RNA sequence: AUGUAUAAAAAUAGAGGUAGGCUACUCUCCUGUAUCGUAGAAGAUGGGCGAUGGUUGAU
RNA sequence: CUGCCGAAGUUUCCGGAUAGCAGAAACUCAGAUCAGUUUUAUGAGUAUGUAAAAUGAGAGUUUCUAGUGGGCCAUUUUUGGUAAGCAGAACUGGCGAUGCGGGAUGAACCGAACGUGAGGUUAAGGUGCCGGAAUGUACGCUCAUCAGACGAAAAGGUGUUAGUUCAUAUGAACUAGCCCUGGGCGCUUAAGCGUACUACCCAUACCUCACCGUCUGGGUUAGCUUUGAGAAGCUCAGACGAGUAGGCAGGCGUGGAGGUUUGUGACGAAGCCUUGGGCGUGAGCCUGGGUCGAACAGCCUCUAGU
RNA sequence: CUCUGAACCUGUGGUAGGUCAGCAUCAGUUUUCGGGGGCGGAAAAAGAAUAAGGGAAGGUGGCUGUUUAUAGCCCUUGUUGUAAUACGUCCACUGGGGACUGAGGACUGCGGCUUGCCAAGGAUGCUGACAUAAUGGU
């Protein structure tokens, strides 16, 4: 089983790059005579289902596991049985005192964590 | 289906060598035997949709 | 590649007639498809028969009986150009009475511009006498004293070392 | 269906286009 | 004097392009030596690779070599069209490369 | 088939436009090609056909030497709008006669741009040469007068080279060693 | 069921599936064997002959 | 880089070589798929024999 | 934000009521009907309409409900024209809602109509170089001192090429073709023109496969140690994929409200910065580092100055 | 007594995952070279061999004219023959080379061999190196 991803570029809104007042996040086109929008030669790729990946391999990291948003040791404990599906992901504001914690309880669950050694040193 | 199979293989050769054989009396008789039309047609599509 | 066919075709029997007549024609075409459209094509500009109320009844590729004998072959053609009205009669030497009309082919659409459709080769006669023949280039070559310099054939292996000799 | 042309007393003629 | 040279002279030619798009998936190499489709047949399958140098150096060495495989002919000239692991960049044109002798069936 | 890194060509009797393409395709190639006798090109045609043609181009600069004229036409046949089309320009070096450093060395012609092989008997061809002398090129004199020259000195080394190879055929029967495995073709 | 398609004339065990007769087919059986005669009439050879 | 190897001219619809005393000769061409070069822990250590030559470096 | 349907651009009466086109619902049906179908034959005048064989598709409704209610070009037909052109109607499709290969380039020309990709093979057009692909084969024609290559134009030519025919080896009259006169570089026994035959180049087209989505047809509960019953799940199969107006469905994000997470936070909330990383077709979301200093979020529902 | 793969000593017992490569055996698709055979075609036409006959040539000998000579050719039959070859067509006949894919996930089925085995309802074996760089990304 091995994670295919038909694109890895994004779909960048069309003359994003020529302004600032035009942020890059994707906009349709509505522009009848826009040659983005009638899809000529050069222009750009537009966001169509087609480009739409694996349902089985969709969500996965390229480790192959699902990322699982963890706020405490209690969500972390949920992955005991799908340790080899999911991988924690500690939320951005959970604190270094339970970082910690939550690290250690997933160290004996056999859970990966994306991002285990935030906020954190080591002393061995 | 096997004896079916054998038996149409035989109908065949059979009839392409009675064909022939009408054939080889023809020209040798001097006379023309002109085969039968075929009812059979393959048609394929050639050309597109616009 | 032309090949000679001999095609036999006669209109269907009906009441009128117990029997019909059979006609014979031999023209040259690369598969046995073309023969057949180009035989009826002359029924019906001569007898003015019907191709749907007539038949192909034989149908046969003749081979030169004698493909190794130098021989020059008389070939009488009708035009339709501009004007729509032309005949004319050339001479060919060579061995296959095929290659003569693919060479007869050859200069019409050189000189002419003409075209396979247009023309209706009348008939194809071998010139065995050397006095019939009534073209310089043929009596040419029919002298006992055949012996001329070569034409230039002009023949990867780029960035030749050496002059080419280009003799013989 | 298939059927024989008899050659006798019916030869056939060899036709030309007219010039 | 006499190296090695176990392999055979090429040049990189193009891309598998038409009149105005190009593929650079695919690239047409020459195999000098080879001048026509038939005799392109016995290189097809050999392991062709792209020696360039580069000035960093890894591991104490500034070659770096991409591999490559000659998949089929292209023309009647004895061309072939060989695929890398990573797509030749465009400024190899005319470039030189080395077709190996194996994998060998002689 | 086989290439080599320099190339030098004798320009002596091939046709204008089929060397230049040729050329153009081996510079695009990566091989380096130095083009000599450049004077002594062909054009097929009468040179009041291409005294014309190049009287009308007279009526940016107009090149009078023959090398230059050479270069022009492969210059054409390259894309020169782009850098690969600029560093293949920059690989060729088209001069007129035999200059001392390609005099030594070994002169390749291309068959398929020689005139002899290429042009039908009897058919009117102009030298570029002879065409440049009444364009503005006032070297012609001169440059045959080194050219003559140095196919004396030429002549000289091959007499000197030939009657030492006569040695090294002479004594190549003398070893009975050519006769006794003479076997494999060799 | 049938999540590849192969094809018999190329996988022999999906024609000996396919067609339970390709065991005992015989392609090859000499028929003229020491005869041949040559049938073409005079009167055949004479049209033929023609022009 | 990977042998980073090769100097006639000339006609071509004739030339060159070869030889005699420009007149008579002969042979070759018909490309380089030629010629040179090439064997060794890329090329070791000695014993040699044989060249006593060859291959070259150094000034 | 995505996905699925998707016109018309006009009959007719006359700003309209119709209709047509496109959907929704309820009905009855595949043993019933239908068709920019082809026939057979009856007649009638090569066609014509009608009636009854082939081929293909399951068909017929009823009700109400959005938009359109301009043309251009092209084909054919056309009537008169009339310096000549042209004009006038009608006939029919394409574009108008449509990208793609070629055509030097170009919107009307030649191919081809579109999910995301790997491989293969082609169309139109091409293979001297620019340019991917034969400086291919076999015949010929053409010399231009403006060819060719992609109206003064009719003809003349001590201009040719093939020549034919007729006169007595020649000459005359003729028969045509081409030249002369009247995209770039370059090409000339072509890299020109005509013919024939092989090979080769590559489109979003065709074939095989994978993946996405939609549509359609199934299977699945004494819930069997195959455990795969969020039955709103799981599962099997095939086909299909342009799209303006418009129709429909599902999602992303924002402020506040009820519930919930026995939720996050001075061991650092929110915000902002970042060539850090990841997820999603996308709207967007998660996260590391830096900055910062007191609040804030996920889920179900409600709401709107979103 | 049973249990704790329970701590440690003694085991020197075994078995060892991620990225990138090489090969083999296969399956799907495809491309490109061959070999053998059947059948058809005027049951190829030729042709050789070949026993004759006739003829003329661009004529050998004799002498442009001439007729096998002191060279031969053409036509016809005969001729071995049931020839060979080419072409067309076919083989559920066979031998290689290359490339791209490996979807699915106990067993079911359709087949072939002889319970088992298999190229039969979609890839597995055998190895390595690097991993602590390669592979990638920006």
């Amino acid at each position: 089983v091995n994670i295919i991803k038909k694109r890895t570029k994004p779909f960048k809104r069309h003359q994003s790059d020529r302004f600032k007042r035009v942020g890059e996040s994707w906009r349709k086109p509505r522009g009848i005579d826009s040659c983005v929008r009638r899809r000529f030669r050069g222009t750009i790729s537009m966001p169509k289902i087609g480009y739409g990946n694996n349902k089985k391999t969709r969500y996965c990291m390229p480790n192959g596991l699902k990322a699982f948003l963890v706020r405490n040791v209690s969500d972390v404990e949920l992955l005991l049985m799908h340790n080899k599906t999911y991988a924690a992901e500690i939320a951005g504001n959970v604190s270094a005192r339970k970082r910690v914690e939550i690290v250690e309880k997933a160290r004996a669950l056999g859970v990966k964590v994306t991002n285990a050694g935030a906020k954190v040193r080591s002393q061995e | 289906i096997a004896k079916r199979a054998e038996a149409y293989e035989a109908e065949y050769r059979a009839a392409e060598r009675e064909q022939i054989e009408l054939a080889r009396k023809a020209r040798a008789e001097g006379n023309y035997f002109v085969p039968h039309e075929p009812k059979l047609i393959f048609v394929v599509r050639i050309r597109g949709i616009n | 590649a032309l090949k000679e066919y001999q095609v036999v075709g006669r209109k269907v029997p009906t009441e009128h007639e117990p029997v019909p007549k059979l006609f014979r024609m031999r023209l040259f075409a690369p598969n046995e498809s073309v023969a057949k459209s180009r035989y009826w094509y002359f029924l019906k500009m001569i007898n003015k028969v019907k191709k749907a109320t007539g038949e192909i009844v034989a149908i046969n590729e003749i081979s030169e009986p004698k493909p190794l004998k130098a021989k020059v072959f008389g070939i009488w053609i009708r035009y339709d150009s501009r004007s729509g009205t032309h005949n004319m009669y050339k001479e060919f030497r060579d061995t296959t009475r095929v290659g003569a009309v693919e060479a007869m082919y050859a200069d019409m659409a050189a000189r002419h511009r003409a075209r396979f459709r247009s023309i209706r080769i009348l008939k194809v006669v071998e010139v065995e006498k050397k006095e019939d023949v009534r073209r310089n280039y043929v009596k040419q070559l029919l002298n006992p004293h055949l012996k001329f310099p070569l034409p230039h054939r002009r023949t990867k292996k780029v960035f030749a070392p050496h002059r080419p000799s280009t003799f013989y | 269906k298939a059927h024989f042309v008899s050659t006798e007393n019916n030869e056939p003629v060899t036709l030309h286009p007219v010039a | 004097a006499q190296g090695h040279r176990l392999y055979v002279k090429a040049k990189h030619l193009s891309f598998q392009r038409s009149k105005h798009v190009i593929h650079p998936g695919t690239s047409i190499v020459k195999i000098e030596g080879c001048d026509s489709k038939e005799e392109a047949q016995f290189y097809l399958g050999k392991r062709v690779c792209y020696v360039y140098k580069s000035s960093k150096a890894v591991r104490g060495s500034k070659i770096r070599v991409i591999w490559g495989t000659i998949a089929r002919p292209h023309g009647n000239s004895g061309a072939v069209r060989a695929r890398f692991v990573h797509n030749l960049p465009a400024k190899t044109f005319g470039s030189s490369l080395r077709v190996m002798l194996y994998p060998s069936n002689i | 088939s086989e290439f080599q890194k320099v190339v030098v060509i004798d320009a002596k009797g091939h046709l204008l436009g089929r060397l230049a393409s040729v050329v153009a395709k081996q510079l695009l190639g990566g091989q380096k090609v130095v083009v000599v006798r450049c004077e002594e090109l062909n054009i097929s045609g009468h040179f009041f056909r291409n005294k014309l043609k190049y009287l009308a181009y007279l009526r940016a600069f107009h090149f009078r030497a023959p090398s230059r004229i050479f270069q022009k036409a492969v210059r054409g046949m390259l894309p020169h709008k782009t850098a690969r089309g600029q560093a293949a320009l920059e690989h060729l070096q088209a001069v007129e006669g035999i200059p001392p450093p390609f005099d030594k060395q070994k002169r390749v012609v291309v068959p398929a741009a020689l005139r002899v092989l290429r042009l039908k008997p009897g058919r009117k061809y102009c030298t570029v040469g002879r065409l440049s002398s009444e364009v503005g090129w006032k070297y012609n004199d001169i440059v045959a007068k080194l050219e003559e020259r140095r196919k004396v000195k030429s002549a000289a080394f091959y007499q000197a080279k030939l009657a030492k190879q006569k040695k090294i055929a002479s004594a190549k029967e003398a070893s009975p060693v050519n006769q006794k495995l003479s076997q494999f073709g060799y | 069921a049938h999540v590849q398609k192969k094809n018999p004339l190329k996988n022999k065990a999906v024609l000996s599936r396919l067609n339970p007769y390709a065991k005992a087919y015989k392609a090859n059986v000499k028929i003229n064997s020491e005869k041949t005669p040559k049938a073409a009439g005079e009167k055949f050879l004479s049209v033929l002959h023609e022009n």
